[PDB]
RNA sequence: GGUCUCCUCCUAAAGAGUAACGGAGGAGCACGAAGGUUGGCUAAUCCUGGUCGGACAUCAGGAGGUUAGUGCAAUGGCAUA
RNA sequence: GUCGUAGUCCGGAUUGGAGUCUGCAACUCGACUCCAUGAAGUCGGAAUCGCUAGUAAUCGUGGAUCAGAAUGCCACGGUG
RNA sequence: GCCCGGAUAGCUCAGUCGGUAGAGCAGGGGAUUGAAAAUCCCCGUGUCCUUGGUUCGAUUCCGAGUCCGGGCACCA
């Protein structure tokens, strides 16, 4: 019912409610109903348990909500721990791609403290 | 121009006194409303409401 | 420079009578080809001057005669007259005695220029002053 | 101000020479420091004149302090006594500018005892 | 007051020597910056985006002026008549203020964040800013954005020139890339 | 067939004025304000910058000079607007 | 025991990150693992198919082909 | 030559106080048929005839042009 656990994607195209997953995306969730046979223009719902279940077994590959997350923000603090440029920026909530810190940075930095 | 739609004319009046004053006017503009001075037969101005008071 | 009497561009007005006076110019390149005689050119035969004058030598050498028309005509059929004036589709542009006519190239021209003469509207002589001193 | 441009309704009554034509003007002036004033014919005299704060009157330097409405109007009273003669031939204060606190202080300075409107 | 000090006292005299006129009044000015968002709904700007300057609003701490439009019947379905604007500018003491506001907080709030554009400057000496979004400057309960049309702001200054300028505006800027 | 009133310009010979079934257009209104006055303010357009631009949108400075705007034709006029 | 009818704790397509095993060799074009992404789809008009008992329905288990690409095919039993 | 009208999807046509335009047919993809039709389902890639103007903006409003259509060209 969520393939991958909690989160119900009902009433859409496949494809399109299946990027609904907190990993995949319009592409990712595409390549994977070729090897599925389950077409996109087909609701979730009109699919039948060897159809919607099924997307639950190719789907076991890539990794995916809570954990993906969590082995992430570790992963980070791994190269983060160390004293690196990146990891001193991102402990600051500071762009540590290459954006221009000195100004317009909102989203990154956060709200204002007029 | 005579449309019962646009402009009409305004016969106007004042407060006691029998005068009179004419000027145009329209109608789908706000109306149903006005009222300005004028001078009268004689001495001061006030009032003239004319029709369509407000 | 050309004239497919092309049109001031398009119409705005298209009336006035005629008139002339005097000529008012000199040169620009080496070779000219003066107007003298009054009269007006049928534009059509800035056309014919020009289809004219390359025949034997390829397009070499700069042309450039410089005369501007503006200056519709318009005629009638064979009616009354309304004294309205239908199309104009003949614009004369106006020359008095100007003179203008360029063979930006060293040679002869004179045999040259006068082969087109011919299809101008009158008389030209030629005078070319492949320069300037004469006037500031 | 005047930087910017002189295209500016400050002209419009200056012009008061038409008509009003012997009607004659104030001027007045802002100078952060001073204020002046002086009182010419219209255009056809400008051989005419008041006073502007006239350092010497009472000490040297016209021992005075401030700017507001005390300062102010006597910056004027000197062009008004001074010139008692053409007080009733109307003359008039023209703002120049605007017409607000300093230049107030200094035309009504005036009203009082001349400049009969 | 906040910042404004630094500048006498510790700004003015590195450009009197570095460039090196005489005049403690040559020395390079702060005018103004004046803020304004811009695209506004061609025919929506109405509820929506009134509100867009709620925010640019209390984010300076003054009143917007919502601006108007210059701009007749071409290509873009309006007529010279509606506000789509805000702008707000500053040039009081309040100026320095979303200046120590600036610097300080948030001039890092992007994830893409690295400084500030070094060629960006007027021709003559000012900068103008940009940046699209998020508040950067919280002073809102924060569980309402909008996504209120950005922000401009382009701080003004009597700077003589291109390159003679930037030297003042890095003299505080502790955020400028590099 | 077209036109028969009125308004603008050219013809209209640098005071008026003067014709043609001469060359071009407009009116048969609008406006409790689009009037009065007082106070105040000045275009269009381009250049460099500016998030939501990729021709033009609000911002900043600069070049910013009837090339703007005049409620509707054309002429005349308009910054003291 | 939980979550309490929301596109969810549903359903998994897609994509990215990095990895395993087959095999000279898996870009083209493989199976699988981990992490993250998590769409359409809220039971499907017109019309249409199979099924009369261990049947239909559903739930798993194995095998042929085969180095290694099965939701297909062949086959087995549970519940019914 | 003169006056009046038309020009919109491939055909024949309907339409708009000025901002993103349609019908019958043909066309196309499904269906059903043994196969065609007939029938059922889902589908418009229109620079709205050209060229000037008004306008912020024109298929629409203004002038002109081509083309078609109707009428007319008479006494002599």
């Amino acid at each position: 019912a969520r393939i991958a656990g909690i989160n119900i994607p009902d009433h859409k195209h496949a494809v399109i409610a299946l990027t609904s997953i907190y990993g995949v995306g319009k592409t990712r969730s595409k390549a994977i109903l070729a090897a599925a046979g389950i077409a996109e223009d087909v609701k979730i719902s009109e699919l039948s348990e060897g159809q919607i279940d099924t997307l639950r077994d190719e789907v076991a590959k890539f990794v995916v909500e809570g954990d993906l997350r969590r082995e992430i923000s570790m992963s980070i603090k791994r190269l983060m721990d160390l004293g690196c440029y990146r990891g001193l920026r991102h402990r600051r909530g500071l762009p540590v791609r290459g954006q221009r810190t000195k100004t317009n940075a909102r989203t990154r930095k956060g709200p204002r403290k007029p | 121009a005579k449309g019962i739609r646009e402009k009409i004319k305004l016969v106007s009046s004042a407060g006691t006194g029998h005068f009179y004053t004419t000027t145009k006017n329209k109608r789908t503009k706000p109306e149903k409303l006005e009222l300005k001075k004028f001078d009268p037969v004689v001495r001061q101005h006030v009032i003239y409401k004319e029709a369509k008071i407000k | 420079m050309l004239q497919p009497k092309r049109t001031k561009f398009r119409k705005m007005h298209k009336g006035r009578n005629r008139g002339l006076a005097q000529g008012t110019d000199v040169s620009f390149g080496s070779f000219g080809l003066k107007a003298v005689g009054r009269g007006r050119l049928t534009a059509r035969q800035i056309e014919a001057a020009r289809r004219a004058m390359t025949r034997a030598v390829k397009r070499q050498g700069k042309i450039w005669i410089r005369v501007f028309p503006d200056k519709p005509i318009t005629e009638k059929p064979l009616a009354v007259r309304m004294g309205k004036g239908k199309g104009n589709v003949e614009y004369w542009v106006a020359l008095i005695q100007p003179g203008k006519v360029l063979y930006e190239m060293d040679g002869v021209p004179e045999e040259l220029a006068r082969e087109a003469f011919k299809l101008a509207a009158a008389k030209l002589p030629i005078k070319t002053t492949f320069v300037t001193k004469t006037v500031m | 101000m005047d930087k910017k441009s002189a295209r500016i309704r400050r002209a419009t009554r200056a012009r008061r020479k038409l008509q009003e034509l012997g009607a004659t003007r104030l001027v007045v002036h802002r100078t952060p420091r001073h204020i002046y004033a002086q009182v010419i014919a219209p255009n056809g005299s400008e051989v005419l004149v008041a006073a502007s704060t006239v350092e010497k009157a009472i000490a040297e330097q016209l021992k005075y302090t401030g700017n507001k409405d005390a300062a102010a109007a006597v910056g004027k009273a000197v062009a008004e006594r001074a010139l008692e003669k053409g007080i009733k031939d109307v003359s008039f204060d023209r703002s120049g500018f605007q017409y607000h606190g300093r230049v107030q202080a200094l035309a009504d300075a005036a009203r009082e005892a001349g400049l009969q409107f | 007051a906040k910042l404004h000090d630094y500048y006498k006292d510790e700004v003015v005299k590195k450009l009197m020597t570095e460039f090196n006129y005489n005049s403690v009044m040559q020395v390079p000015r702060v005018e103004k910056i004046t803020l304004n968002m811009g695209v506004g709904e061609a025919i929506a700007d109405k509820k929506l985006l009134d509100n867009a300057a709620a925010d640019l609003a209390a984010i300076s701490g003054q009143k917007p002026l919502i601006t108007k439009a210059r701009k007749s019947v071409a290509g873009f379905k309006i007529r010279q008549g509606y506000p789509i604007g805000c702008k707000v500018t500053l040039r009081g003491e309040r100026m320095w203020e979303f200046f120590e506001r600036l610097i300080t907080i948030a001039v890092p709030r992007i994830r893409d964040f690295r400084g500030l554009s070094a060629k960006s400057f007027d021709g003559r000496g000012n900068y103008s800013m940009g940046v699209r979004e998020q508040i950067i400057f919280p002073e809102i309960d924060y569980d309402k954005v909008d996504r209120v049309r950005g922000l401009d702001i382009t701080i003004t200054t009597t700077a003589k020139s291109d390159e003679e300028g930037r030297a003042l505006l890095a003299a505080f800027d502790f955020p400028f890339r590099k």
